[PDB]
């Protein structure tokens, strides 16, 4: 189960426009800008910030107008990681690849299946000629985290 | 020479002797003089810069 | 708790400057401005009404500090 | 949006001579630095790995 919770401290610089309305502004752009976008600091899709609080006070720094402060936030995260056998939606069968929950996109480059199974253009048949186009074995351990629309490269061996 | 600021003391005179000294001694600078504060782009530690403002949340 | 109760002129200058730089960045003005376009005039209007939620953090020469409120400070 | 990070202290010491290495993009060997027409001669003082002048 991808269930994850990570308590992390972030640094956020709030504009003086969001003084009376901080909780509104602490999220408007400074936290809602990487909404479930791959994180490299901890390997995290940021689902949503459940709570964003400040321990005490804010430090306006000399000429700068912004108010800098610290945000202790729990990121509820879905972590499919190496060591897991996940599922995948089978929609389109290709030689290049085989493209969960309608939002997690997964990939399967060519030489990642059992080579005992030979393919036909319209649909592919596996060992015992049993057609499987459904949530089934998908074990991803090589993961892209760079491209805007990231990937989830799944395996079955 | 009896001064605790290498960045000062080299903005005055004989800057290369005071740099050689500060270098062979590992001399540390605290960025509290006006000269050391204007060399590294800080706000001087007197007059208007002597306190914080600490906007409360 | 031991420093002077009044607001030094340098503190007034920096507080006005910071409040003005805040007002100019679209901050709410708690002073009911009356047609003036200068953020510094507005900051003075706010300082005269005792509406500035800033905390002057006076530093002593050994690192120890004292946090005063701009409201709890005798403006001359 | 400024860097936000400030300096507390500056110390002057001597570089190891072995850490200056890896602080070096390439070794220069060609004496004549000015090209026939005024451009940078490769491997000279003015080079295109030591930055665009």
């Amino acid at each position: 189960s991808c269930l994850v919770a990570g308590p992390h401290q972030r640094h956020i610089a709030l504009s003086p426009r969001y003084l009376n309305r901080k909780r509104t502004g602490i999220r408007e752009q400074l936290d809602a800008e990487l909404l479930r976008y791959s994180e490299s600091l901890l390997g995290v899709p940021i689902a949503y910030d459940n709570i964003k609080v400040v321990g005490e006070l804010g430090d306006i720094y000399d000429d700068q107008g912004h108010i800098h402060l610290n945000i202790e936030a729990d990121f509820v995260i879905f972590c499919p990681e190496p060591g897991q056998k996940l599922m995948g939606i089978v929609n389109k069968v290709s030689s290049s690849h085989i493209g969960v929950h309608g939002c997690f996109n997964a990939s399967i480059p060519k030489p990642e299946q059992l080579s005992a199974e030979q393919w036909q253009t319209m649909e592919i048949n596996m060992g015992d000629e049993l057609e499987f186009e459904v949530f089934r074995l998908d074990s991803d351990a090589a993961g892209v985290f760079c491209i805007r629309g990231k990937l989830n490269i799944t395996s079955l061996q | 020479r009896s001064n605790s600021s290498p960045l000062q003391q080299m903005t005055f005179e004989t800057s290369f002797q005071f740099l050689k000294q500060a270098t062979m001694l590992g001399s540390h600078d605290e960025l509290r003089s006006p000269s050391a504060c204007l060399v590294v782009g800080k706000v001087v530690r007197g007059g208007t810069g002597l306190f914080e403002l600490k906007q409360p949340l | 708790r031991i420093t002077t109760p009044y607001m030094t002129k340098y503190e007034r200058a920096r507080v006005l400057g910071t409040r003005a730089l805040q007002i100019a960045m679209c901050a709410p003005v708690m002073v009911e401005l009356e047609g003036e376009t200068d953020p510094l005039l507005i900051a003075m209007k706010e300082l005269k009404a005792r509406k500035i939620p800033i905390i002057i953090r006076r530093y002593l020469p050994d690192g120890s500090y004292e946090d005063w409120g701009v409201d709890e400070l005798i403006i001359t | 949006n400024m860097p936000w990070r400030r300096l507390q202290g500056i110390s002057f010491g001597m570089y190891s001579a072995e850490e200056l290495k890896k602080l070096s993009v390439k070794s220069i060997t060609n004496p004549r630095y000015l090209d026939s027409l005024g451009n940078p001669s490769a491997n000279g003082l003015y080079d295109l790995a030591l930055g665009p002048a």
